[PDB]
């Protein structure tokens, strides 16, 4: 997948900012909450 | 009272013998008589009565019902305090699964089944059914089904398999799991399977299928079939003014979740439509999250006032929780709180205290006190008398004060001595009148500060601040032995106005018969505070066994060193007072004063020091004026040449001849150089400037400018900032750094037009901004530093260990920075230390090393000493008294009982505020003074030359001269041409060794032919074309651009004789041969000569940190980007396959594992032969070194060294010091975690990470069995990681994640025995580190009789 | 470099990613499409650079 | 002391290591080049007369300090 | 008043041993009926004891054994 590459960048920079993370995500996600919740699993 | 603090899962029966009663409806009170309304959120039936020993009707109010439960309303008749501790329960009719165990990831529901996350709540949520032993025909266990799958599973198979679905079928599933069955194949599959990390995660689950055996949990009790409702004052509704109520989110919540369990009990005995009841299911599970931990599942709800309401889990965790901020530190009462001033006139241990301010502090000794003199009959007169203030209040309270000490606390309490103990005394006003000498410690001033006052009340907590808190004893920092009893100010000036001397004052050259007729001489006006005169004083020295050896004489000083004599205690010398004594000066004077005289007369020494020193402060009348920044009248010329060298600068950027970024720095050299002449220049127009005249013609001596004066005395000022007064601002800055090209060619004292200090408010409001910030995150490192280095004590006076540390100084560079008595100074030595020639049993082993033997050790010149550490200490769960050495302050060796950990901790924070708080960054040798030759790793070469080559790879060079001592130390590249060889003793003015960063040399052992063998071109070397010198050149290279036919095959230099044979390499009977990797430029030919180490392969061609982020990273054990690879194994080295960011570095050992090898980043510098015996523990490439890998392979001392040096390089860039004792306590709770590489006969998992000191008890108790132990492996973590392994889950939930401990807490079933300082804070009870230390050895003892 | 990267060619499908971005999971066409764009910034009923 | 009295230390710390870092980026020793390390040009007696040591012709000096100013 | 209690380290060492000893014989003296062993100076208990601890006559072997007579003669 490509979540995947999205968390080793994270800590390879040791932080993540909202604009990779709505980069990174799955692109038919159309869902706000499991957004939130994703984001919230990541963190 | 209470032992251990148990911990586990609550059984349905458990929840429903700890309720009073259920509770079925979500009312809270009526809405006109506010009483409770039933049977509901507030009940008084179940939660006790509403008012004290009083039923609810009305029926029973007399004590004499006391216990009676109430015939009409059933409530029984008692205290309103049980209001606040019976709990009710909610009787869930559908089960729901802990939050807590549903998402506390890993999901132990989840991870107990072994049942992914997803389909948990996928089963959940009613989104499918899963199978609960759906019989004997088709399906698993725990096989998920979707909705239609399972419709046709009823047709096909109808009975003889069940599948649910919800919070039933989780609970069904865990209840009908057995443990040790699954245990059992667990244990199969994990010996009968090899399969690494799935057995790690299998092994996980096995030990925690085994955690929940060994605790008494049944994994069916994390689904809630009971709720337990809080005691209703906990979550209480509170009339406020207007009838208002207020409630605690906590009475919605539980409201949410009993509404929705009627509902679903309503519409289950409605046979409603089982869609809208797997709503009202799903809707209940909701609620019941929200009640456990709102925000966990989805979106906070809601709240009703749109903001997230707070559940339990936030009541407990979160910074603004329970667990810190009312448990660790609360309100206090018998304290106050005021604006300190000054008031010098005080002795060190006392404190003015405004009677206003005592007459509340001690109301209740004052009422004793009064009804026990008779004065007033009972405490009623009493408390009136001292609300109208009679006549007699003030003498009993002037004797409830006398002996009574009170705590002084500032606001940013950073280390200890912010909250120090005076004796009061009582002052007329409403300001606390503080000791000028204890502003140092406190870190405070009188710009409007203020205090607050505790009383310790009882005999045990007033005895303390008596004899650990009090002010007296406390006048040496903890974090380095130097008197923190510095005068500051006022006191340094009036005593460097006393102590100093005019070329020619009144009453010059009298002889004085003592220090009395000096001071009547000034009394009297006859002669000057400073007239150079001869004085007959009489000192005395007690270097005699304790007896003081007098002697008098007429020294040669002036009449303020002689009045100033007369202050100072017996013991001492004169020439401690016989110079112009500054602020360094005076306070060394006190630290000779107390490394000779102990405690108590030092104590008398500062505040007559302090005393004397405002006296004749007073007396100087040291003003300042405008006139005092007299300006050098060579500023305009200087500034005008400036001028003149910038604007020929613009001429030559304007003429082509500079880029602009060049003619940028040009000009900020140009206007940097210029600003240091105008400040050199006003400053020797100030410093010198006073000419006067002694028996004729003229004389210059020291100013006496009152600003220059302020300057050099210490007390206030600098260079730069008289500079800014009197010289030139220079160059302002930008706040990120950008340099800004005008320079404030001005000073105050003339003006400043707007362009100028515009460009100046930049930089001032970046400083300002800055410590915004540095004030505010004031204390996060001592923090971070107590939370891993807390419980640390001091609990045994000796270990009885051998090894320790072989502290040495650090002569770094030149001259050394910090010598041996600095740091060897106050520890025990680990083994006994002779001279150099041995001479004698100099130096026990067990022996304190005070400033005495310090004396004994650089007589002798002795260089390394060996000092017990605290990191190797062999003591369990703590540390010897001997492995910690002398404590500061108090001076004399640390007690049993010392809480070390907290005290490492602030020494390594405070001293750390006066840090940055950015990160900032920063041929032939000039070796300097006579010595002889010190080798290191000696494997040299004299060449045909004469001069010498080093051999070897990392051969050290030092100068030691005939000291004893070592005084210059030096890294020698691998075989520089040196003009001094081996253990040739020189004299300065005479080069060590030349070399060159475009050579480094490849030179061999013997002189020969240098024949090629194995060389092909086209396929390892390069055509380098000798058009410098005429000639042909193969050079090295790698594969980098040749085709990989010969690419890994080196280009050997065949090193032989003149008739073609193999000449060895002496040492080993491989041949004086080279493979040589690139970078090494070839200038021979094959069938060519070199003398003995010849040019044969010539390889061509200091930042520091110092941030206070440069200490949190040392201490937090990262891993650098530039990472030092170190030699693992010894042996020799191979290269192997390339060009893939891995190179093959096989490592052979002599004996050991043979086909050993690593892997190389090709990018890198690799810079070592292949043909060397590569050491272990040693480096290859160079770089930074990494702490772990040094943990690993040099030893506990090498990663404890470079820890040490580290953070002391960080300390000593801004001249803060701090001792290392506090390091390495930070150090040795970081490596506190052994790793298991054999299993042995020990009983851990194969490779688990387990406690050091638990694998250290036991392998050595098997060691004094017949069993071979656990050969451990010493790991080594951050602060912040091992703070996170701590036994007590209390502690833990304090510092960390709550919900996380407390659910493994609560699945493991963990038992926290209170023997942690930061857990017994928490209930209440005696800290085990202290005074109480000795409390809870008797505990230890009463347990297990 | 940046056309390089593009892995649209033509107008239509450009519309049709900016619309998959926008509001994804819809099926995009030509039509709300070029209303998409022609909407996002270029109507005053929606967008003020006042 | 108050808060204008240790951001005094902070500004003073500020300024001193940037002009630190600019006057360490000056050369003053002699190394005499007399042709550019990039495009080979004499260095001229000039320039290299201003700056004792200097490695690198005006242009190309101008080029790498615009490359470095875009920090690739 | 006592300004430092050095003196009163040496004779007990640990300098929380010296407190707890302390406060034992200061409240011995406070709740009570025994008395100081040394001319009170219009002191506290608390520094009386320590007083009496500088001068060697109070300590933890001595106020025990002051125990032991004194539950050997309540019988
Ligand atoms: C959020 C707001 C912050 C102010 C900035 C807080 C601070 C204290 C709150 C008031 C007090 O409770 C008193 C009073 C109680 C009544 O019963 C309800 C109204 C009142 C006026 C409250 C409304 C509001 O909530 C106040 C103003
Ligand atoms: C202001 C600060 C003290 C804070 C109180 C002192 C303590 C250490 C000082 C730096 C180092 O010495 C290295 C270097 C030396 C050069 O000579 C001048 C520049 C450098 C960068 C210095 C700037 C500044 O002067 C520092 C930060
Ligand atoms: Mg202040
Ligand atoms: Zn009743
Ligand atoms: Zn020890
Ligand atoms: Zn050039």
């Amino acid at each position: 997948s490509q979540l995947k590459l999205l968390v080793t960048r994270g800590k390879e920079q040791g932080y993540l900012t909202y604009a990779e993370v709505n980069d990174h995500l799955p692109e038919d996600i159309v869902d706000s909450d499991q957004i939130e919740d994703i984001i919230q699993m990541i963190n | 009272e209470f032992d251990a603090i148990k911990i586990a899962l609550a059984s349905p029966d458990m929840i429903r013998s700890w309720s009073f009663g259920e509770v079925k409806k979500p009312e809270t009170i009526n809405y006109r008589t506010f009483k409770p309304e039933r049977d509901g959120l507030f009940c008084a039936r179940i939660f006790g009565p509403v008012k004290d020993y009083e039923c609810l009707c009305g029926k029973y109010k007399r004590l004499k019902h006391r216990g009676v439960i109430c015939e009409k309303c059933g409530v029984e008749v008692t205290q309103t305090k049980v209001r606040r501790e019976r709990m009710g329960h909610i009787e869930l009719a559908s089960p729901t699964a802990h939050i807590w165990f549903l998402k506390s990831l890993p999901s132990r529901i989840g991870l107990l089944l072994d049942m992914p996350l997803r389909d948990i709540e996928r089963v959940l949520y009613f989104e499918s059914y899963v199978v609960i032993e759906g019989g004997m025909t088709n399906l698993e266990r725990q096989q998920i089904l979707t909705e239609e799958q399972y419709l046709d599973a009823l047709e096909e198979f109808g009975d003889e398999f069940d599948a649910k679905m919800g919070a039933e079928a989780i609970q069904a599933l865990l209840k009908s799991m057995d443990l040790e069955q699954e245990c059992e194949q667990l244990r199969e599959e994990l010996n009968e399977t090899n399969s690494e990390t799935k057995r790690k995660k299998l092994t996980k689950r096995i030990k925690l299928l085994e955690a929940f055996v060994q605790s008494g949990n049944k994994p069916e009790w994390m689904i809630l079939t009971v709720l337990p409702v809080l005691p209703p004052d906990l979550r209480p509704l509170v009339p406020l003014d207007g009838g208002r109520f207020a409630t605690s989110d906590l009475n919605d919540l539980y409201r949410r979740v009993i509404n929705r369990n009627n509902r679903l009990k309503r519409l289950l005995d409605l046979a409603a439509p089982d869609i809208i009841v797997r709503n009202e299911k799903r809707m209940l599970q909701e609620a019941v999250d929200a009640l456990l931990d709102n925000g966990r599942r989805g979106r906070a709800i809601t709240g009703s006032n749109k903001r997230p309401l707070k559940s339990l889990a936030d009541m407990i965790k979160g910074k603004q929780g329970r667990f810190r901020q009312n448990l660790l530190g609360k309100r206090v009462d018998y304290s106050g709180r005021s604006v300190i001033t000054v008031g010098p006139y005080l002795r060190l241990h006392q404190c003015g205290l405004p009677k206003k301010m005592a007459l509340e502090l001690f109301k209740p000794f004052i009422y004793g006190k009064l009804e026990l003199r008779g004065l007033a009959t009972t405490i009623k007169a009493a408390k009136k008398m001292v609300e109208r203030e009679e006549a007699v209040v003030w003498d009993i309270l002037d004797e409830v004060i006398r002996e009574h000490p009170v705590l002084l606390n500032r606001a940013p309490t950073l280390h200890r001595l912010g909250i120090q103990a005076f004796e009061p005394v009582l002052i007329e006003g409403k300001a606390i009148q503080l000791h000028p000498l204890v502003c140092a410690a406190y870190n405070a001033d009188f710009d409007g500060d203020q205090m607050a006052v505790h009383v310790p009340l009882t005999l045990e907590a007033q005895l303390e601040a008596r004899a650990l808190m009090m002010s007296t004893n406390n006048i040496l920092s903890p974090a380095n032995g130097e008197p923190i009893i510095v005068p500051s100010q006022d006191v340094v000036l009036g005593l460097y106005y006393m102590t100093r001397d005019c070329v020619n004052a009144k009453g010059e050259g009298m002889v004085l018969t003592g220090p009395k007729e000096a001071e009547r001489l000034y009394r009297s006006g006859l002669a000057s505070l400073h007239a150079r005169v001869k004085v007959r004083i009489t000192e005395y020295e007690k270097d005699a066994n304790g007896e003081l050896v007098a002697k008098t004489s007429l020294k040669d000083t002036t009449v303020g060193r002689a009045i100033l004599w007369m202050i100072v205690p017996k013991g001492l010398p004169y020439s401690i007072v016989n110079q112009a004594l500054g602020k360094k000066a005076i306070s060394k004077m006190l630290n000779t004063c107390y490394r000779i005289l102990g405690l108590k007369p030092t104590v008398i020494f500062a505040d007559q020091i302090m005393y004397t020193g405002f006296a004749y402060a007073a007396r100087s009348g040291a003003s300042v004026g405008i006139d005092d920044m007299v300006i050098p009248e060579k500023k305009h010329e200087i500034i005008s040449e400036a001028e003149a060298e910038v604007a020929e600068i613009q001429e030559q950027f304007q003429s082509g001849l500079v880029t602009a970024g060049e003619r940028y720095n040009k000009v900020i050299d140009i206007w940097a150089a210029a600003n240091d002449r105008v400040s050199k220049a006003m400053m020797d127009n100030l410093q010198t400037e006073t000419v006067i005249n002694r028996d004729g013609q003229e004389e210059k001596q020291v100013s006496f400018n009152s600003i220059y004066m302020m300057a050099d005395s210490g007390a206030r000022g600098s260079a730069a900032q008289i500079r800014q007064l009197a010289g030139m601002r220079g160059l302002m800055a930008k706040p990120d750094g950008s340099i800004i090209e005008t320079p404030i060619t001005a000073n105050f004292r003339e003006g400043l037009n707007v362009l100028q200090y515009f460009i100046s408010t930049h930089g001032a409001r970046k400083g300002l901004a800055d410590t915004a910030l540095k004030t505010a995150n004031s204390g996060y490192l001592t923090r971070r530093l107590v939370d891993v280095a807390q419980d640390l004590v001091v609990t045994e006076d000796d270990c009885g260990t051998h090894e320790g540390i072989m502290m040495t100084p650090v002569i770094e560079g030149g001259d050394v920075k910090e010598p041996l008595r600095d740091r060897v100074l106050g520890r025990v030595t680990a083994e006994d230390v002779l001279k150099p020639g041995t001479a004698d049993i100099l130096v026990p082993r067990n022996t304190l090393l005070h400033e005495q033997w310090c004396d004994l050790l650089e007589e002798n010149s002795v260089d390394a000493v060996k000092v017990r550490s605290v990191v190797s200490c062999d003591t369990d769960f703590g540390v010897c008294a001997h492995c910690y050495g002398r404590d500061l302050a108090r001076g004399h060796i640390i007690n049993k009982g010392e809480a070390i950990g907290v005290i490492a901790a602030q020494s390594i924070g405070e001293p750390g505020t006066q840090l940055t708080m950015r990160t900032f960054h920063i041929s032939s040798i000039q070796v300097k003074n006579k010595g002889s030759i010190k080798l290191s790793n000696v494997k040299s070469v004299v060449n045909s030359s004469g001069k010498l080559v080093i051999t070897s790879r990392n051969t050290e060079l030092k100068l030691i001269d005939e000291f004893g001592r070592t005084k210059e130390s030096y890294k020698v590249p691998y075989g520089a041409v040196l003009a001094k060889g081996d253990g040739e003793q020189v004299a300065g003015g005479e080069t060590v060794a030349n070399w060159d960063p475009h050579t480094m040399p490849v030179i061999t052992e013997v002189s020969g032919f240098v024949r090629f063998t194995d060389m092909i071109d086209g396929q390892t070397i390069t055509r380098q074309t000798d058009e410098l010198t005429g000639l042909s050149s193969l050079v090295v290279l790698d594969s980098a651009e040749r085709t990989a036919g010969g690419k890994d095959l080196r280009p050997a230099l065949k090193i032989v004789d003149a008739q073609g044979n193999d000449v060895l390499i002496p040492g080993t009977d491989m041949p004086a041969q080279y493979f040589l990797p690139g970078k090494a430029i070839v200038q021979l030919e094959d069938g060519v000569q070199i003398s003995s180490g010849d040019t044969l392969a010539r390889i061509p061609q200091k930042d520091i940190t110092g941030g206070l982020p440069r200490v949190a990273d040392l201490f937090e054990a990262r891993r650098p980007k530039e990472p030092a690879i170190l030699a693992e194994i010894s042996g020799i080295v191979s290269f192997g396959k390339e060009t893939k960011g891995k190179r093959r570095l096989v490592i052979t050992p002599v004996d050991g594992s043979d086909p050993y090898e690593e892997m190389i980043p090709k990018w890198r510098q690799l810079n070592v032969f292949e043909g060397e015996r590569v050491e272990r523990g040693d480096v290859i490439s160079d770089g930074p070194e990494a702490p772990h890998d040094i943990l690993r392979l040099r030893g506990v001392h090498a990663v404890t060294r470079y820890i040490v040096n580290e953070v002391q390089d960080v300390y000593r860039l801004q001249g803060v010091k701090i001792n290392d004792k506090h390091i390495e306590v930070i150090v040795r709770q970081m490596l506190r975690k052994a790793t298991i590489v054999n299993a042995g006969s020990s009983d851990f998992l194969e490779g688990e990470q387990v406690e050091y000191s638990r694998v250290k008890i036991a392998n050595r108790e098997l060691e004094a069995n017949g069993k071979v132990g656990a050969t451990y492996s010493r790991d080594l973590l951050g602060i912040t990681k091992a703070s996170l392994a701590t036994e007590s889950f209390i502690s833990a939930a304090s510092f960390q994640e709550t919900t996380r401990v407390l659910t493994e807490a609560a699945v493991a079933g963990k038992r926290d025995e209170l023997r942690g300082l930061k857990e017994n804070v928490i209930v209440g009870r005696l800290i085990p580190a202290g005074t109480g230390y000795a409390y809870h050895q008797d505990r230890m003892r009463r347990r297990a009789a | 470099e940046t056309l390089r990267v593009d892995p649209t060619n033509d107008r239509l499908s450009a519309l049709v990613e900016i619309y998959r971005m926008m509001r994804p999971g819809e099926p995009p066409t030509r039509e709300a499409a070029e209303s998409l764009f022609e909407n996002l910034f270029f109507s005053e009923d929606r967008y003020d650079l006042s | 002391s108050d808060e204008a009295d240790e951001a005094y230390s902070v500004t003073e710390q500020l300024t001193m290591t940037g002009i630190n870092r600019i006057r360490q980026k000056i050369n003053a020793h002699g190394i005499p080049v007399y042709l550019c390390e990039a495009c080979g040009n004499p260095i001229p007696e000039a320039r290299r007369k201003i700056f004792p040591g200097v490695t690198l012709c005006v242009e190309c000096q101008a080029y790498q300090e615009r490359q470095r100013k875009h920090y690739a | 008043a006592r300004v430092t209690v050095q003196d009163a380290v040496e004779k007990i060492g640990n300098r929380f041993d010296l407190v707890l000893v302390a406060a034992r014989r200061a409240r011995q003296m406070q709740v009570g009926g025994k008395d100081p062993l040394v001319p009170e100076e219009n002191d506290k208990t608390t520094v009386i004891a320590l007083r009496e601890i500088e001068e060697g006559l109070i300590n933890n072997q001595i106020l025990d054994v002051r125990e032991r007579q004194e539950q050997q003669e309540q019988e």
